[PDB]
DNA sequence: CACCCTTTCATTATTATTATTTTTTTTTTTT
C-alpha cells in the first residue's frame, strides 16, 4: 500500500539515541494489545513480531521489517529532561528505629548503593515524528489507538500522544531505505547517511544481545 | 484506567531546577556579565508547544512540578500511610534492597541482572503496590504511568486539553521569593544572651572578628570560606493555583486502584515541594474523577468501594515475604 | 444508500457523513457538536436526525429560532415516521396577542379587516398558520403575525398577550391548553429562549419534558446569548414613571443612579452606597400599590419591574446599565455573568444533544471556547469534523486593492474608504452590503457618501433597524438601481440577502453582487458572560470571537449553490500588514483565491 | 562469602540563557 505515519504530541518526548523504528511502535503495541487479549503471563517475544507490515528479505538471509525510521521535524527547540534518584534518609532512620527496617549501616552513601543520590539528563523534543512503511493501514490504526505515549513508555508522563495520522502515498515519493538495514542490501537501497555500524535492525532495539552488523541512518 | 485529581496548593510549589541562574536585586533573569547578579534557583518549568496566539506552533514556558517527584510522592504515601502500619501491625521486617525497591527506584536488592520468568512477572505485576512501580534488577514495567502536575494555564492548554477553559490562569504563575541566612553571633544582646556560648563574650568575639577578616579579604579580594550571612532567591508557583494530575493505569486490578484511591485519601498531609522548611507545597484535594466520573468529597472519598474493600483484602494478606522475593 | 436513516433521501449527499456520526454518538448519549454551512441544507439532516431519534421512543425536543420554524416543520411534514409520532410546537405569550386590546386599537384606528378578524375568534390567515395547525391538530388562533399581516403598524408589545390577561380572554386559555402539546407528540418544537425559560423553570424548583432524550439544537451559536437574554431581569424607569401617573424614592433612585465610556460594567455589588436602600423603597413601594382599581396592561409592567427588582436585591447577579437609542432614558439591569449551574442543568436533563450552527468551531476541529460558553461537559461533548464545502468559495472573487488608512474612528479614514465604496459601487453589477462595526464610523460614511451617491445608498442608524433597511434592500432592487447599505449590528449575521423572486435558478442571482467590509469585527461582543469570558482566556478569546463575526459577516455571500461573479473586498489595512495578531483573518482569506 | 569501611585513581577546561499593546456595540421576542 506504501503508506506514511505522522504522529503528533500533546507532550514533549524523549529524543531517541539511535532511530526510534516505527515497527518497534508497533511491536512494543502489539505486545500491549497481547497483553490485554490474553493476559499477563505471556512471552513478549511471540506477539511482537505479529505486524501487519512487510517483511524485506535481504539477498542472503537477514531480513527486516519493511518500516523506515521516524524522521523528527522540530516544533520547539531541543530542550534538556533532569531527573534524580535517591531513597529518602530520614524515613529509612525512622524505620530503622522502629524495627521496620532491617539495616546494619549506620551510614548512607550519596555516591553508591541503596541511598545513592543519581542526577541524569536526557534530550526533549517536541516534534512531528513521520515515518514511511509498506502494510495495511487498518491494523496501524487498530495499534495506534492505544498508543497513548510514543519513544518513552516512561510512565511519569513523556511523549503523549495529540494524535496520529496515516495516508497511502507513491511509490517514489516513499524513502523507505532510511532504516536500518542490513550490509548485503541491495545497491539502490543503500544511500549516502547509511553508514556500517553494530545496530539491531529488528524486534527489540534495545536488546544489544541481537544487535547486528548492519548498515543504518543517521538521526 | 486514569484517575486525575484536581487540587489547590495551599502553600507554594517549589520543585528546584538545574543550571546556573542569576537574578538582579531588581527582577532581571540571567542579566549580561558586568552588572551585579544573584543565586536563583527557579521552579521547574518545561518549554512546551503552544497553538495560542497563531495557528503556528511557538515554545512558550511552563511551571509544572515533575512526574518523578509526582510518582515518588504517591508511592511514599501508600507506603507511610496502610502499607506501613499494615506491615508493623503484622511484625514484618523489609531488608535493605528489598526496602530500597519499595521505597525508591533502584536496584540494589541484586545489582546483577536478574532473570524474569513470565509467570512471576505476571504474579509481580498484579501485586497491589508493587505491579504499580515495579523497579530493582528484573526492571520491569509498572503499571502506573504518574504524569507531571501540571497548572490549569494558557502555556498548558495543548497539555491540558479542552475542558480546563473554564477556572483557568494566565500571566506569570512564579514568584521570586527571596530568602536570607544571619549570622546570629550578631543578634546576641547581652550578658544574658550569651551565658549559654562556651566562652560567651569572648567567643562571640571571636566570631566576629574571623566574619570580618573573612569578609574583608573577600573584598579585597575582588578588587576560599564561607560566612553564615546570606540572601538568595527562588522562584515558586504562586499559592491558590489549581493543578490537574493524570494518574494513568495499564490494564490495573482492582487492589491496585484502591490503593492509589487510600493514597488520594491520606495525601492532605503530604507536601509537594522543596520547601519543606517553609511548609511549601501543602495542598487540598478539590477532585478526584476516576474514567471521567468525580468521585471526591469533602470528608475523603465516597465511592468506588469495590476499590476500598479489594484494597483492604489486599493490604490485609501482604506478609512481605512477596517484598523479598521481589528484590531478589 | 442502504439501512438509511428517516428522511435521509432528502438530505443532500455532502452532510450525508455529518448525519451518520452525528446520529450515532447522540445514540451513544453525547452532545454532538455539527457543523455545516448555510447553503447545504441543515434542516433536512436535523429532520433525520429527529426522526432516527423519534422512532426508537424518544421524546425529542428541536430547539430553532422562530424563523427557523417554519421550514423547520416544512422538513416535517411529508416522513411517515413523524407523521406516525405526531411533531407539535411550542409557543410562549410572545406568539400570541390580546383579543381585547387589539379590538380596542382596531376600532381606534378604523382598521376593517383586524376588526373582522377579530370578531369571529381571529382565524388563522396566512398559510403557515393554518398548516402549522394542520400539523400540530391545535388550532393557532390570534397570531402576532397573523394579526401584524393585516395591519403591519399595529403596537405589538401594547397589544400582547401578558401574563396579566384575565382568564376569559380567549389567547389565554389558548395558550394555556396549548402548554400540555408535549404530551401528545414525540417531537416538540420550542425556541431557545423558550428552552432556558423552562430550564429557568426547573432550576427554581410544565411546556416540555421534564427528560429530553433527544435535543436538536438549530442555530446554536445564538443559544447561550438566549440564556444570556434570560437571565437579565431590567428595570425600566420611565414606563414605570409614566405608569405611576396615570414615587418620589424612584425619583431618588435616578439621583443616585446618575451618579454612578463604562458606566459600571460587571459590579454586581461594588458600589452600593444609596443603590440598596432606593432599591427597598423602590420594592416596598411598587409591592404595596393596591391591584384593586390598577389596569389590567399596567401590572404587567408593575410585576417585571418588581421581578427585576427583586433579582437585583440578593446579590448573586451583575449590574449593568444602558440607555435607549431613542433617548437618554434610564435602564437598568440585574443580569448573571456565570451560566455554568442553569446550562448544566439543562445537560444533565439532556440524553444527547446536536448542536448545529454555521459558526461554531474555531479552527479546525477545536471547538474548546463553544463547550465553555453554553458550558457543555467535556464527558459528553462530541466534535465532529465540519463541511465546508468548495461551493461556499467558488464563485466569490477576492480583491487585493484596499483603503491603505488604518481604521481609527477618523475623517480622513471615512473620506479613502468612501472613496473605495465610490469604486466598488461604480464597478457593481448589483447590491453592495458595506459592514460596519459603529455607529459612529457608519454615520460617518454616510456623511462622506451622501451627496456623492444620493438615492442608492441606505443607512442604518438609531431610528433605521436591520429590517427596514433589508426592505428597502429588496424594494430598490426590485426598481433596477443598485443599492449600497452601510450596515451594521444584525446586518453582521442573520439576514437573508439570497432572493426569493428566483428560487428555481440562482445563477441569475445579483440581489447581493459586492459585499464589503470596511473594518474587522474587534470589540463586538460587550454582553457579560463574554466579558467575563475574555477575563478569563484574554486577547485570544476576542480574536476568535471577532473571527467568529467576520465568518459569520462573509456567510452573507453565498447562500445556495449555482451563483455566478460575486464580489468581496476587505478594506482594512490591518490585514494586509505585517501584524501577527491578524493572522486567522488572513487564513480565511487564504480560502479564496485572485 | 554476605555485610560494610575506606582507601584509591583520573585529565582536560568554559560559562549562553526566548516572555503583551481591544471597542465601546442596542441585539432579542422569557417570566
Amino acid at each position: 500500500v506504501n503508506l506514511k505515519v505522522t504522529i503528533d504530541l500533546s507532550n514533549p518526548m524523549m529524543e531517541p539515541g539511535d532511530l526510534l523504528h516505527l515497527d518497534a511502535l508497533l511491536g512494543a503495541l502489539r505486545v500491549s494489545r497481547a497483553r490485554a487479549e490474553h493476559g499477563d503471563a505471556i512471552n513478549p517475544r511471540d506477539y511482537h513480531y505479529d505486524l501487519p507490515l512487510e517483511r524485506y528479505q535481504a539477498p542472503s538471509g537477514d531480513w527486516v521489517f519493511k518500516a523506515s525510521a521516524f524522521k523528527l521535524k522540530r516544533q520547539l527547540p531541543n530542550q534538556m529532561w533532569m531527573q534524580t534518584g535517591r531513597l529518602s534518609i530520614v524515613e529509612a532512620a525512622r524505620h530503622r528505629q522502629s524495627g521496620y527496617l532491617q539495616l546494619r549501616a549506620g551510614k548512607p552513601n550519596p555516591a553508591g548503593g541503596p541511598f545513592k543520590t543519581s542526577i541524569y539528563h536526557r534530550p526533549i523534543v517536541q516534534a512531528e515524528l513521520t515515518a514511511f512503511c509498506v502494510g495495511d493501514q487498518q491494523g496501524i490504526e487498530a495499534l495506534l489507538s492505544e498508543c497513548r505515549q510514543i519513544g518513552g513508555k516512561r510512565g511519569v508522563g513523556f511523549g503523549q500522544v495529540a494524535g496520529f495520522k496515516v495516508e497511502p502515498v507513491a511509490e517514489t515519493d516513499c524513502p523507505w531505505s532510511w532504516r536500518a538495514l542490513p550490509a548485503d542490501a541491495d545497491p539502490r537501497l543503500v544511500t549516502s547517511e547509511h553508514a556500517r555500524c553494530i545496530a539491531a535492525i529488528r524486534g527489540p532495539y534495545w536488546d544489544r544481545t541481537l544487535h547486528v552488523e548492519a548498515l543504518a541512518p543517521t538521526p | 484506567m486514569q484517575i486525575e485529581v484536581t487540587v489547590r496548593n495551599i502553600t507554594p510549589i517549589f520543585s528546584a531546577a538545574p543550571g546556573s541562574n542569576y537574578i538582579t536585586i531588581d527582577g532581571t533573569i540571567n542579566p549580561p556579565p558586568g552588572v551585579s547578579r544573584f543565586p536563583l534557583v527557579r521552579t521547574r518549568m518545561m518549554y512546551v508547544a503552544a497553538d495560542v496566539g497563531d495557528g503556528v506552533i511557538k515554545s512558550v514556558p511552563l511551571q509544572i512540578v515533575p512526574g518523578n517527584t509526582m510518582r515518588s510522592l504517591l508511592r511514599r504515601t501508600m507506603l507511610k500511610h496502610v502499607i506501613e502500619p499494615a506491615l508493623v501491625e503484622k511484625g514484618n521486617k523489609l531488608s535493605i534492597g528489598a526496602y530500597a525497591t519499595a521505597y525508591s527506584g533502584n536496584a540494589t536488592g541484586n545489582p546483577d541482572g536478574v532473570p524474569s520468568s513470565f509467570d512471576e512477572i505476571a504474579t509481580m505485576r498484579a501485586h497491589p503496590f508493587i505491579g504499580l512501580f515495579g523497579g530493582g534488577p528484573r526492571m520491569l514495567e509498572g503499571r502506573l504511568m504518574v504524569d507531571s502536575l501540571y497548572p490549569i494555564h494558557t502555556n498548558a492548554e495543548r497539555i491540558l486539553g479542552a475542558g480546563y477553559e473554564n477556572e483557568m490562569m494566565s500571566g506569570p504563575i512564579t514568584q521570586v521569593v527571596w530568602a536570607r541566612r544571619m549570622d546570629p553571633i550578631l543578634n546576641l544582646g547581652s550578658s544574658e544572651d550569651v551565658e549559654v556560648i562556651n566562652g560567651g563574650a569572648v567567643a562571640a568575639n571571636g566570631w566576629i572578628q574571623d566574619l570580618l577578616a573573612n569578609s574583608k579579604a573577600a573584598a579585597s579580594k575582588k578588587k576560599n570560606g564561607r560566612g553564615l550571612k546570606a540572601f538568595n532567591a527562588h522562584e515558586v508557583v504562586i499559592p491558590g493555583l489549581k493543578w490537574v494530575w493524570r494518574i494513568s493505569l495499564d490494564r490495573p486490578t482492582d487492589a491496585q486502584v484502591g490503593l492509589v484511591l487510600l493514597a488520594l485519601n491520606k495525601m492532605t498531609n503530604e507536601r509537594i515541594a522543596g520547601g519543606h522548611s517553609k511548609d511549601y507545597g501543602r495542598f487540598v484535594i478539590d477532585g478526584v474523577s476516576l474514567n471521567g466520573e468525580q468521585v471526591w468529597s469533602q470528608s475523603g472519598i465516597t465511592g468506588g468501594e469495590q476499590y476500598f474493600d479489594a484494597v483492604a483484602e489486599a493490604i490485609d494478606g501482604l506478609s512481605s515475604k512477596e517484598f523479598e522475593q521481589f528484590a531478589q | 444508500p442502504a439501512d438509511a436513516l428517516p428522511g435521509e433521501g432528502a438530505v443532500r449527499e455532502v452532510l450525508r457523513p455529518l448525519l451518520k456520526q452525528a446520529a450515532e454518538k447522540t445514540a451513544a448519549g453525547k452532545i454532538v457538536f455539527a457543523e455545516a454551512a448555510t447553503g447545504t441544507g441543515k434542516g433536512r439532516m436535523i429532520a433525520s436526525l429527529a426522526a432516527a431519534a423519534a422512532i426508537k421512543g424518544d421524546t425529542v425536543v428541536v430547539s430553532a429560532p422562530l424563523a427557523v420554524t417554519w421550514q423547520l416543520v416544512n422538513d416535517m411534514k411529508d416522513i411517515p415516521e413523524v407523521r406516525r409520532v405526531g411533531l407539535t410546537l411550542s409557543l410562549g405569550r410572545p406568539n400570541f396577542i390580546s383579543p381585547q386590546r387589539t379590538l380596542e386599537w382596531a376600532i381606534d384606528n378604523e382598521r376593517a379587516d383586524l376588526a373582522a378578524w377579530i370578531e369571529g375568534g381571529g382565524k388563522p390567515l396566512s398559510l403557515r398558520s393554518m398548516e402549522t395547525s394542520k400539523v400540530i391538530s391545535h388550532e393557532l388562533c390570534w397570531l402576532l403575525e397573523d394579526a401584524l399581516l393585516l395591519a403591519e403598524d399595529l403596537p405589538a408589545d401594547s397589544l400582547l398577550l401578558t401574563s396579566e390577561d384575565p382568564a376569559d380572554c380567549p389567547a389565554q386559555q389558548l395558550y394555556v391548553a396549548m402548554r400540555s402539546n408535549y404530551t401528545e407528540a414525540g417531537i416538540i418544537l420550542c425556541s431557545h429562549f423558550m428552552l432556558a425559560a423552562h430550564t429557568r423553570m426547573m432550576q427554581m424548583r410544565l411546556s416540555l419534558p421534564h427528560f429530553i432524550d433527544t435535543l436538536i439544537v438549530d442555530e446554536a451559536h445564538l443559544l447561550e446569548q438566549a440564556f444570556a437574554s434570560v437571565y437579565t431581569h431590567t428595570l425600566r424607569l420611565r414606563p414605570l414613571m409614566r405608569t405611576i401617573e396615570g414615587l418620589d424614592a424612584l425619583k431618588e433612585l435616578f439621583t443616585q443612579m446618575q451618579v454612578a465610556t463604562n458606566t459600571s460594567l460587571n459590579v454586581p455589588l461594588s458600589d452600593v452606597p444609596e443603590l440598596i436602600p432606593a432599591l427597598k423603597d423602590t420594592v416596598k413601594t411598587l409591592g404595596a400599590l393596591p391591584t384593586k382599581g390598577m389596569s389590567r396592561d399596567a401590572r404587567s409592567v408593575i410585576r417585571i419591574a418588581t421581578r427585576a427588582a427583586n433579582d437585583a436585591l440578593s446579590g448573586h447577579s451583575r449590574l449593568r446599565i444602558e440607555v435607549t437609542p431613542v433617548h437618554s432614558y434610564p435602564m437598568l439591569l440585574s443580569g448573571r455573568s456565570n451560566l455554568q449551574r442553569a446550562l448544566l442543568g439543562l445537560w444533565n436533563a439532556t440524553g444527547g444533544a446536536t448542536l448545529v450552527s454555521a459558526t461554531l468551531f474555531t479552527t479546525g476541529d477545536n471547538g474548546s471556547l463553544t463547550r465553555w460558553k453554553l458550558e457543555v461537559p467535556t464527558e459528553r461533548a462530541a466534535f465532529l469534523p465540519p463541511v465546508h464545502p468548495a461551493w461556499t468559495t467558488a464563485p466569490v472573487l477576492l480583491h487585493k486593492e484596499f483603503c491603505a488608512h488604518e481604521p481609527d474612528d477618523s475623517p480622513e479614514w471615512a473620506t479613502e474608504c468612501a472613496q473605495t465604496i465610490q469604486g466598488v459601487a461604480s464597478t457593481a453589477q448589483g447590491g453592495t452590503l458595506v459592514l460596519c462595526t459603529s455607529y459612529q464610523n457608519t454615520e460617518l460614511l454616510a456623511g462622506r457618501l451622501g451627496a456623492a451617491l444620493g438615492d442608492r445608498l441606505i443607512v442604518q442608524s438609531k431610528t433605521s433597524s436591520a429590517a427596514t433597511c433589508l426592505a428597502q434592500f429588496k424594494a430598490k432592487h426590485k426598481a433596477g438601481i443598485r443599492p449600497v447599505w452601510l450596515g451594521l449590528g444584525a446586518a453582521w449575521t442573520g439576514i437573508d440577502l439570497s432572493d426569493h423572486s428566483l428560487p428555481d435558478n440562482p445563477e441569475l442571482d445579483r440581489l447581493l453582487s459586492d459585499l464589503v467590509i470596511t473594518r474587522i469585527p474587534v470589540g463586538q461582543n460587550r454582553s457579560l458572560t463574554h466579558e467575563r469570558r475574555t477575563a478569563i482566556g484574554g486577547f485570544r478569546i476576542i480574536s476568535q470571537e471577532a473571527a467568529w463575526h467576520f465568518r459569520q459577516g462573509l456567510g452573507r455571500l453565498v447562500r445556495r449553490p449555482g451563483v455566478t461573479h460575486k464580489n468581496l473586498w476587505v478594506l482594512d489595512a490591518r490585514i494586509y500588514g505585517g501584524a501577527a495578531w491578524v493572522a486567522p483573518f488572513r487564513q480565511i482569506l487564504d480560502r479564496y483565491k485572485k
